[PDB]
This record gives structure tokens, sequence and C-alpha cells, in this order.
RNA sequence: UAGCGCCGGCCAACUCCGUGCCAGCAGCCGCGGUAAUACGGAGGGCGCGAGCGUUACCCGGAUUCACUGGGCGUAAAGGGCGUGUAGGCGGCCUGGGGCGUCCCAUGUGAAAGACCACGGCUCAACCGUGGGGGAGCGUGGGAUACGCUCAGGCUAGACG
RNA sequence: CCUGGUCCACCCGUGACGCUGAGGCGCGAAAGCGUGGGGAGCAAACCGGAUUAGAUACCCGGGUAGUCCACGCCCUAAACGAUGCGCGCUAGGUCUCUGGGUCUCCUGGGGGCCGAAGCUAACGCGUUAAGCGCGCCGCCUGGGGAGUACGGCCGCAAGGC
RNA sequence: UUUUCU
């Protein structure tokens, strides 16, 4: 069913009267590669406990991308935060060009060929939340008609 | 020059089994029959997760280990086969095959792609008559690759052709098991190959 | 079912301290009020009610919600008729999106009037055992009415948006319907079927849920019965 | 004054269709009502009409949107997702058939001023002509 | 004939010994004051291979001079305020011109190089033949929506 | 007494006469400078008392320039909303200053507060935008060196640009 | 009143 990749886990902390109390931080992406993608973001005391929050919640915040043929109905730029993401759609044999962050995404959410850009801030975390967002906007001709008709 | 030195080794590396040999990668010892795992000191701990670049990194290696030919090579190659038309991945993998020591070793002149690399080296291969010794040299489709007449006594290339009767050949050849001569009907394509090989992640390695 | 041209309740209510996006209700406002658009109000109803039989008849569960004083009785009586949950004291933080664990709290309540009732009610130390009376008490102030629910709801009937908005919202989060009877001090938006009308007023709310109730009674297998919650509007005036 | 009407006319748009007006007026002007023709035939209005403001002349432009939405914030998708001037004074913008941009792969247009009149990209490519790039809508 | 760099993170590749904020490493963060995958050696390993690595310089990553493609309340950044010259920009309707702009045809855009095909040297590098595209500019013809210009009209800006 | 700006009403007049604005010109808090005058109170410097380990300070007693006026210079500033000007567009609520109307409300100009949408790194902003847009000007491009050096222009000088 | 350094 859904595959899980490990974006990025952080160390974090929270200064206290008798020393650090350190946390930890993980994202999540959890795909089918068949157009379902789902971004989660959880944290915990021990880093297991965190990744196993974390897919948890990307189980439960899923994106139906409209592949097409490996790739995307059109290009995209959204921005998140100070953080944009570029997103141009490619033919066959171009592969997954985009950082980690974005491939991930990308590649969970079955994509096979798109052409990437990260721009503004590069914040993982803020990066991820723009894809996604990005994948949101997504549309076909078959949706701009729908949207279109009467 | 190409490699040289242990090879049962990348196999185990490269995880897959690489068939950088004959008759023995068939036998239960090509090392992946035996300590499937890494060379050296440490091919028994526990394996870390691969970040993007060791994963993209090992992909092409295989790859390129499989018809051992260097990176320069190698690269050259993707490089063209990213030029033409049509997808590259597939492009790339026919170039590759495309390799006279290759399209020896497809037809079963030689056990094995290193022993085709030398029987080619010592012209005893032939492309439509003339006989060439470049293990470069790209075959295409229509060339009639033959064994010298010369070379057609050399007991190594008895033993090899005879085991060949019997044997299939790619749906892209066609061997004469007779006349000890081959042909090379088409650039073979990705559904021919089936290469432990994730041409994707190659692509996306000289991206970066 | 229904009855129409309920001037005789319901209209115009809340001062001016509106909400514009309501405007597509308020007929003009007169000596202050806003004053509703009663024929909207019917159209509202019509639509609204056509949604609950559907739940009704189908055999789905409506969480009536109604924390407000004015139909904090009322909310009981029509709930309690329809066999229908509901929060009458206060919600909660999370009922819906928190469900499986604000259950416990209903678990833990049958648990209590078990341990009481005879079995062991009187076996350890009476310090100890007036402090369940508590937890029951208590257990049994808030989760009087939502001790039906053993599923989330299939949708939400809520007496003033405004004043219960984190039902609302958790409602909307979860993808659970939203009946409201809503006016003027409020975001239409958010309803997904509303009942512009007065959002207090025991007069005016008991006439809205009274014929919900005896419409979700109807159209279930049941015949039609009148509200004793009516004894309620008239004690109040 | 206005410094450009174009845009003034598309912002209009732009903001009333954030906060779902229904109806919207813009200062009426021959070349303002052409742009409009293409907005309404592409879809992107309900359409638009001359009206009478005060003794002066505008235009009702009729927005229009997607269908209500599930979860929190139901509102619709909206019809017009993106619309921005591209040709402005101090800075005008010419293209010739072969420059035409394709908005968003076709699925949204661009809206050129040739000698042969207003039209979409499409129009326009297929008349074979290049013009002032007005806008890109999609 | 087989060599050279590397194995703390960036970054593919880990252990033992020696050393003890020393000797040294270092592109950046940083490493070494007795358990150092970071210093030196060794074993092992990764990368490339008649090469490998360093230093220097150009472009890149750098949307970090932002035309594409940035900014200025508190991060660098609004002029102390005004009056106003040059300049930049300019509401609605009609008509003439056709300068900008758009279109077609034509001339030019050497060869080499670049793109494609076929071919010559056993391959390739290298080279032969052929094909394709090409900004800009000249000339001829055409269009007139927008910008311009000229002429006329308007009152929603402006002023009285 | 002389004199600038500005708001409202009527819709009377002109008929795009508009916006911005490098340079220029003018204005520009305090301190400061030149000439003359004035000088109660205050008070750099300074002269003393006290406090202190010391006290070139904070506290107390005196006190000159200055603070004041006229004329002429200087031109700086947390010269701040730390937010250039003009125009159009985008929920409301509440307080207030000033005008009109059919005046327990409506309409305009201005000053505040809470907030829709939206924006923002956040704080926050939000019809008095830091929202959505168009026009023009000014300015920024890591910190220290340094607002220094040099050159030029300005100034009586201090010093400014 | 004042009342340093670590
Ligand atoms: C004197 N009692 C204190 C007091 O209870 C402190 N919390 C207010 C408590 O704080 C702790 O619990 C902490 O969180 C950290 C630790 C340094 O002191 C701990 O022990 C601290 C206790 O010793
Ligand atoms: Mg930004
Ligand atoms: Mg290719
Ligand atoms: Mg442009
Ligand atoms: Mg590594
Ligand atoms: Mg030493
Ligand atoms: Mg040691
Ligand atoms: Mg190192
Ligand atoms: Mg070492
Ligand atoms: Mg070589
Ligand atoms: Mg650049
Ligand atoms: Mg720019
Ligand atoms: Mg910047
Ligand atoms: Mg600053
Ligand atoms: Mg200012
Ligand atoms: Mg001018
Ligand atoms: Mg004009
Ligand atoms: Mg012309
Ligand atoms: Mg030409
Ligand atoms: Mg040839
Ligand atoms: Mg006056
Ligand atoms: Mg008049
Ligand atoms: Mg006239
Ligand atoms: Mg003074
Ligand atoms: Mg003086
Ligand atoms: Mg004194
Ligand atoms: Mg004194
Ligand atoms: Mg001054
Ligand atoms: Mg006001
Ligand atoms: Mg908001
Ligand atoms: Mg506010
Ligand atoms: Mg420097
Ligand atoms: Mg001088
Ligand atoms: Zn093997």
């Amino acid at each position: 069913d859904f595959e899980e990749k490990m974006i990025l886990i952080r160390r974090t902390a929270r200064m206290q009267a008798g020393g650090r109390r350190f946390r930890f931080g993980a994202l999540v992406v959890v795909g089918d590669r068949q157009g379902r993608v789902g971004l989660g973001f959880g944290k915990a005391p021990e880093v297991p406990l965190a990744v196993q929050k974390a897919g948890y919640y990307a189980r439960r915040n899923m994106v139906e991308v409209p592949l097409q043929n490996g790739t995307i109905p059109h290009e995209i730029e959204v921005e998140f935060g100070a953080s944009k993401i570029v997103l141009k759609p490619a033919a066959p044999g171009t592969g997954v060009i985009a950082g980690a962050v974005p491939r991930a995404i990308l590649e969970l959410a079955g994509v096979t060929d798109i052409l990437t850009k990260e721009l503004g801030s590069r914040n993982p975390i803020n990066i991820a939340y723009a894809t996604m967002e990005a994948l949101r906007q997504l549309r076909t001709k078959a949706d701009v008609e729908r949207l279109r008709k009467g | 020059g190409r490699y040289i030195g242990p090879v049962c080794r990348l196999c185990r590396r490269e995880g897959v089994k690489l068939y950088l040999k004959g008759e023995r990668c068939y036998s239960p010892k090509c090392a992946m029959e035996r300590r499937p795992y890494p060379p050296g000191q440490h091919g028994q701990k526990r394996a870390r997760r691969p970040s993007d670049y060791a994963v993209r990194l090992r992909e092409k290696q295989k790859l390129r280990r499989i018809y051992g030919i260097s990176e320069r090579q190698f690269r050259n190659l993707f490089e063209e086969a990213s030029k033409k038309k049509g997808v590259t991945g597939s492009v790339f993998l026919g170039l590759l095959e495309s390799r006279l020591d290759n399209v020896v070793y497809r037809l079963g002149f030689a056990v094995s792609r290193r022993q085709a690399r030398q029987l080619v080296r010592h012209g005893h291969i032939t492309v439509n008559g003339r006989r060439v010794d470049l293990p470069s040299y790209r075959v295409r489709p229509g060339d009639e690759i033959a064994v010298a007449e010369k070379s057609r006594n050399l007991e190594l290339i008895r033993q090899n052709l005879e085991a060949m009767k019997g044997r299939k050949v790619g749906p892209w050849l066609s061997l004469d098991v007779e006349g000890m001569k081959g042909k090379f009907l088409r650039l073979p394509d990705r559904e021919d190959l089936a290469l432990p090989v994730q041409e994707n992640l190659v692509i996306e390695f000289y991206s970066r | 079912v229904k009855e129409l041209l309920e001037a005789g309740v319901h209209f115009g209510h809340e001062r001016k301290r509106w909400n514009p996006k309501f405007a597509r209700y308020i007929y003009a406002e007169r000596n202050g009020i806003h004053i509703i658009d009663l024929q909207k109000t019917m159209e509202e109803l019509e639509r609204t009610f056509r949604f609950i039989e559907d739940l009704a008849m189908r055999g789905g569960t409506i969480l009536f919600v109604g924390t407000k004083k004015q139909a904090q009785d009322i909310v009981r009586m029509e709930a309690e008729r329809a066999g229908m949950p509901y929060v009458n004291q206060r919600w909660l933080g999370g009922m819906l999106t928190n469900f499986k664990t604000i259950s416990q709290r209903v678990h833990r309540l049958e648990e209590l009037e078990a341990l009481f009732a005879s079995p062991e009610i009187e076996e350890r130390p009476k310090k100890e055992q007036v402090r369940l009376k508590h937890e029951l008490e208590r257990l049994q102030k808030y989760l009087s009415g939502f001790r039906l629910l053993k599923r989330l709801p299939d949708a939400i009937f809520v007496v003033d948006p405004t004043k219960e908005a984190i039902a609302v919202r958790e409602a909307r989060k979860l993808f659970i319907p939203v009946i409201a009877l809503a006016d003027t001090d409020s975001d239409p938006d958010l309803v997904d079927y509303i009942i512009p009308g007065n959002d207090d007023a025991i007069r005016s709310i008991q006439l809205i849920l009274s014929r919900a109730v005896d419409l979700i009674i109807q159209a279930r297998g049941g015949v039609v019965e009148p509200s004793p919650s009516y004894a309620l509007v008239q004690e109040a005036e | 004054m206005l410094t450009d009407p174009i845009a003034d006319m598309l912002t209009r748009i732009r903001n009333a269709t954030r906060v779902y007006k229904e109806s919207t007026d813009v200062p009426a002007s021959r070349f303002k009502e052409e742009i409009l023709r293409i907005l309404a035939r592409e879809g992107f209005i309900k359409g638009y009409e001359r009206v009478d403001v005060d003794g002066k002349p505008y235009l009702r432009v009729y927005l229009k949107y997607g269908p209500r939405r599930q979860g929190p914030d139901p509102r619709p998708e909206q019809v017009i997702h993106h619309i921005r001037r591209i040709s402005k004074p101090g800075r005008r913008v010419y293209v010739g058939v072969k420059e035409i941009p394709r908005v968003r792969r076709g699925l949204g247009i661009a809206i050129l001023s040739t000698s042969k009149g207003v039209l979409t990209d499409r129009e326009a490519r297929k008349l074979g002509v290049g013009g002032e790039l007005i806008c890109e809508v999609w």
C-alpha cells in the first residue's frame, strides 16, 4: 500500500532550570506512487515516537495529485512563508529533478518526470508544506472546463 | 585501462548479482551465494539508511560495472543518449548494449563480458567481414558479427559456441551456431533487457 | 409537518451587532432589531428538513447542541424524544475531534454506576466512596446526553453557531454536516444547513427544534407526539 | 486619475472575486468592453452589461465561482484563479505571433491586442498575428 | 606498467595503534588537553585511473544588482518638508496619418564553429558531403486593436 | 490689523488644464556663530559644600556663555508613523473633532480604537493598509575599517554635503 | 543617600 520516506528529523530544545530538555521533530512522506501523497510532521520525546506520530499524521493529510503520464498537468509556483517552490511539467526520460524535500514528496506522489526549483527561504519544513500546497492547486483541463461550463 | 581486480566483490558491494564471469557466477560459488554482503572488515555490521546520493551512486555503479566500462566512456555515452530524441533511459541502455564487446558476449562467443573484450582485442571477432578489435566499437542494426576464420579453431571458441547449441538469443539478435555467425537485428529496448537497474536513478545521478 | 408564516414567534432578533455575512437573510432593521426574512426562513427550512428526513429514516444519528441558557432545557426535551444525543452543560474541547478519548469518560461513567447500585458500593473507605459519588455526579452532569454517541454523529444540530462555535469547528474539520438555528449575530457560511431565525428566546427555539424532532420521529417508523417541552415555554413566560 | 484603466478593471475583478461579490462595476470604455467579451466567452465571468451609475457609464461584471466546499472554509474555488496585467505604461510589452506565451499549458489564456483586434493567444495564433500582450488569465 | 585522492558532516567510504589544545588538520562548521571514524600510521573501504590531487582564474549554484527575477514600519534601505524645471506617466467618444507595434514577400546574415543525417580513417577523436535553423538590418506590400500624432467632441480628473 | 491652507452646500463656470518630479529655489527643532540690545528665572564651563576607596559624577550652595529680541549666518536630529507622493479597488463595529440634510438616523472632511478578506519572519497592519493594483521620485546590496581618508562644493567658525 | 569587581 503506502510507502514511507523520512524527509528530515531535527533535535530541537528548550532551556530549563536544570538543563536542556530535548524533543524530536520528524517530517514524513507517505504515498502509493499512484497519485496519493501525504505529509506529516510530528514531534515527541523520542525519535521513534516522533517518526511514528509523523507517519500517522501524514496518512491523515492526503492530497490527490492529478498525475498525467508521469508528470503534472501544468506549471505552478507556490509561496509558503518565506519559501517558494516551483514545479514545471516535463517529458519522459527527464527524471524527478528536485531537491530532497520536494523530491521525496513528488516520488511517492507517483511523479516520475518533473522540473523543480526552490526559491526564497529554503526551510525544509516550509518547502514541504509549499510543495503539498502546490500539488493541491494542480488542475486538469477537465476541472477547468468544469469550472467554466454553464 | 578497464578495472581489473577481484570482481565477485563488486557483486557483493552492489548487493545484486552481476555476472562478471561465466560458468562460475552460476556454480554454487559466486560469493553472493556464500557471503552476499559487501567486502572488507565491516561487511557484516548493520547498514545505515543510504542517503539519496548513495542510492543514485550505487545504481550508476551497478549499471556501469555490468558492462565493465570506465566512468569516462560510460559518462560520454550517457551524454549522447541524453542528447538524442527519445527516452534517455532506454536510449542509454541501447547504446551500451551496442558495444561490440557486449554483442559478442550476447552471442555466446564469449563466456563473460571481460572474455568478450579480450576476444575482440585479439582480433578473433569480425564485423561484416573486416575484423574489428575495438571493444567500444558500436554495432549497428544489420551488422553480421562472426568469429575469425583463422580463430574458428580456437579450443575456447569451440567450447563456447558448442555450449551455444540449444541456448536461445536476445530477440534483437540472431545466432547461427552453424557458421559461428551472429546478426544484430535491432537496438534492444528496456523491455528486452532485464538488468537489475533503475535507469531513472542513473539519469538523476547525473542531474545533480 | 411544518407550519409557515410563523411571525407568531421567530423573525427579527439581535440588536445591530450583526455579521454582515447574514445580510442575505435580514429583511429590514426596525427600531433596532434587524428582523429576519421569514420567506427565506421557510425556503431554508424546506431544504434543511429535507436533509433531516434524509438522516432520520436512513437511521442516522444527530447530536443536538445547546449550551446557551435560553435553550438549555429544550435541547434535552427534544433530544430525549428522538433517541438523539445532546450537549447541555458545556461543550468539552474535542468531543468530536477527540471522541475516542472523551468517550472513555463515558466508559468510566457506566463503570461507576456499575460500582454503585450495589456491588461493592459499600466495601471501601467512605471517603474514597464519596469521592466516586463526585466523578459520577460530574460525569453525569456533562455526559448525560453525549452518553448515546457510540461513534461520530452523521450530523450536528446547533442552536447558536456563534455561541457553540467550537462545536461547529470540530464538525467542519471532521466533515460532519452542520445544521443550525442561527440569526443576525453569526456567519451563515459555516452552516451547511441553516435555519435563519431567533437564536435566543425559549419560544422561538422550542418551535423549530420540536418540529425537527416531530419530523425525526415521524419518518423513522414511529408516530408523532406533542412536545412536553412547550410546558417550558409557558413556564418561561 | 487612473494611470492604467485596464489594470484597474482587472484588479476590481480580482478584488471583488476574492470576497465573492456577485456583480461589480468598472468605468465603461470600448477597449474594456472588448477585453470583457473574451472573459465571458472564455467562461471566466457570467457575462457583463452596460449600466448607468450616477449618470455615468459602467460595466456590471457578473462574476462566477465554483461550488461550495467541504471541511473548514467551504469557500468556493475561484473560476478566475489568476488575472494579471502584463503590458503596462512606462513598460509596454509586444510579442510576435511566434512569441505569444502559452498560459498554464493552455489551461489558462492570454489576451493580446492585435491590429486584427483583441484576441486570446489561440485566436491570435490562429489568425497568425501578434500585438500588445495585455494580460494573462487562468 | 598502476597509480593518486579521499573515508566527522556537506560527501561514497571505519576500525586498531600511536599522540595527549602537543605534534598537527582545516573549503566551511570545527577537530587535538588519555575511549579521537576529524592529527600520524596501519588494516579495511569509497572514488577515479596513465592518471590523480593542488594552486590560480571564468560561469554556476547566487532570485546575492532580481529584464526574466529582489527589496526599504522594527533586519541594509524613504530624501527633514515643500515649491517646481527637465523628464517619465496620462480620463471618455469620433476621424485622419500609420512613427512605435503586428503580418507577408525579398536581400543580407562568408567560411569555420553550433544542430541533424549520411559517409572516410578497424572505432572514436579528427575529417568529407548534404540538410536545417538563425537574431539584427535593407527594400516592397498589408493591418490599425493598443502606444504615438494631428484634428474634433465630452465631463466622471483637475481647476474656478 | 495683515496673511496662507482647508472642509461643506449649490450644482453655476473652464474643459484633461492631470500625477510625479533628477537638478534649482525656498523652509527647516535644539545647540552653535557674527553685530547690536537685553538679562528676572534657569544654567554647559567654572568656583565651592558633600558623598566615595577615588567622584574630574549623581545630591547641595553659587555661577559665565547661553536661554530672550532684532538683523545676518549655520542645516543638523530617534528632523519618527523609524511607514515618499497621487489615484482606484476591498466587511463591519465603536469613540471623537468639524460641516450638511427630510437630525434618535443619513451624508462629507479629520483624529483614535477593535476587527472581514488579505498581507506579514514574527510583532503586527487592516477604507487613516503594512491588503489588491497603476504612475513617478528617493534609497538598500554582510559586519568592522568609516560617515573615516582623499577630492570637490558650502560655511566666519564649528562644521555640513 | 551612595555602595565596585568575580
Ligand atoms: C525547592 N524545591 C524545588 C522546586 O520544587 C522546583 N520547582 C518549583 C523543582 O524544580 C525541579 O523539579 C526541576 O524542574 C529542575 C531541577 C533543577 O530542580 C527540580 O527540583 C526543584 C525543587 O528542589
Ligand atoms: Mg515573501
Ligand atoms: Mg534523450
Ligand atoms: Mg515582460
Ligand atoms: Mg557517508
Ligand atoms: Mg609532540
Ligand atoms: Mg586513542
Ligand atoms: Mg577528514
Ligand atoms: Mg586518521
Ligand atoms: Mg584514456
Ligand atoms: Mg545572477
Ligand atoms: Mg525586478
Ligand atoms: Mg533582499
Ligand atoms: Mg534600519
Ligand atoms: Mg518622512
Ligand atoms: Mg512635467
Ligand atoms: Mg490615452
Ligand atoms: Mg508603421
Ligand atoms: Mg530576413
Ligand atoms: Mg563510419
Ligand atoms: Mg482663509
Ligand atoms: Mg454644470
Ligand atoms: Mg461645453
Ligand atoms: Mg536657538
Ligand atoms: Mg549670539
Ligand atoms: Mg542656580
Ligand atoms: Mg547646581
Ligand atoms: Mg535652524
Ligand atoms: Mg473617518
Ligand atoms: Mg484573518
Ligand atoms: Mg488592528
Ligand atoms: Mg569586507
Ligand atoms: Mg572658508
Ligand atoms: Zn559474481
